[PDB]
């Protein structure tokens, strides 16, 4: 008896997966105290 | 197409979304800031390390 | 999904040898059940008009 | 994420499909200049700019293979509905002649008073 | 202005004095090549299909095998699609083979 | 209908457009396979292999005839922006060489540092 036998069998044993805090860093607008905004939806 | 979005668990729109938002604000940031890095200064404005 | 998880067990084979006096009895092994897997598929037809 | 925590792998997800093909950006040479509404061959692509390009900048062509209406036909010819069209890059004009221009349309209106021809768009060989 | 004036999907002809055209059937009519949509008599304005899709028929020659990727080839003189690849002009290419019953799938051509 | 009460007529009325056809099934004989975004030629029909297909499987290509980010050139060759595209079947590479292989495409964006191509693909003539 050995754990190795039955290690390839995935579906037996607990899926553990360890949490990273993967992704994309958030953008935020740099240019705003530089530049005075003209909204307008007619231009 | 309508397969990857309704079988696939972890695609959705909302990642979609995601990435549009972060380039238009990458975009947002290039196009109001490349016109500061890029220009050509004359000697007028430089100024050295000093 | 589009395809189905295959459900799986484990179980334990042991067979019962009557022992004499000393013969080293015999252990048994452990094997491992799975299912079947199904399929799901897209279905599709419209008209023209 | 620079600085993450973690050395994450990244995988990409192959795709072949860039857009849909209506148009093509497309830069201009030196003896060249685009107004809009009007056929131009650029860098092998025949199509309608849909920008003013003045010079060394960059226009977009449409090659959309619909049915498109155009003056600018050498109006020495007469062009029948179902005649092939050609585009005579040196004058810069449409022409039935086959000599070396590049094919680019088959006409359905025939040529009217107004040297006005409605052909369809070619895929661009 | 538009240079652009329609899709193209479609395109109007008029019938010659030898030319006659029934209801969604495959016709050369000054070098266009396309399905029918109206009948037509001598002299009338009909419209034609150019819509470079997947299109049924069953008015080929019995022949030869038409196996999936053949060209296809449209017999003026027959009225009738082959795969000669003779004089004849190119039509289309075939996506699913001939049946039992001669029926055909093919993607039509831009008509070049 | 079978035992239907009375003797009807039923009248077909003809449909030629059977599908729009901008993508074709196809069946992988012995010697051909697919993984999925990844241009092929399979029976006479070039497109982008939506799908993986090893032996006698179906397989479904876009023929849509719009721009395609492909990569897998021939790295020798130059590909500037309007050069006609042609498909090596022995090669399974793009190359802009006509001595006896399929046309394709043509070049929207010229090959850039890394062998990247954009192109219009090709009504399948």
């Amino acid at each position: 008896m050995t754990f190795s036998s039955t290690s390839n069998l995935k579906e037996l044993l607990r899926k553990v997966v360890l949490d990273v805090e993967l992704g994309r860093e958030q953008v935020q607008l740099l240019y705003k105290p530089i530049y005075d905004s003209i909204a307008d939806s007619n231009l | 197409t309508k397969e990857m979005k309704d079988f696939n668990q972890t695609f959705s729109v909302e990642i979609l979304n995601k990435s549009i938002g972060e380039s238009y604000n990458a975009l947002l940031n290039h196009i109001h800031l490349s016109p500061i890095i890029n220009f050509n200064y004359k000697a007028s404005n430089k100024t050295a390390f000093k | 999904p589009q395809v189905m998880d295959a459900k799986w067990a484990l179980q334990g084979n042991c067979v019962f040898l009557e022992h004499i006096e000393g013969e080293e009895i015999k252990f048994g092994t452990i094997n491992a059940e799975n299912g079947p897997v199904a399929r799901i598929q897209t279905y599709a037809t419209g008209f023209e008009y | 994420f620079k600085g993450q925590p973690t050395p994450s792998t990244i995988t990409q997800i192959t795709r072949a499909k860039i857009s849909d093909g209506k148009s093509v950006r497309v830069i201009l040479s030196e003896g060249e200049s685009t107004k809009t509404q009007q056929f131009y061959l650029i860098n092998g692509f025949f199509g309608v700019a849909m920008q003013d390009g003045e010079k060394g900048d960059e226009v977009t062509l449409q090659i959309e293979q619909a049915e498109y209406e155009t003056d600018n036909i050498v109006t020495s010819e007469a062009f029948e509905a179902g005649k092939l069209i050609y585009w005579d890059n040196t004058a810069k004009k449409f022409t039935t002649t086959s000599a070396s221009n590049r094919l680019v349309g088959r006409v359905t209106d025939g040529k009217d008073s107004n040297n006005v021809i409605w052909f369809i768009l070619l895929p661009q060989q």
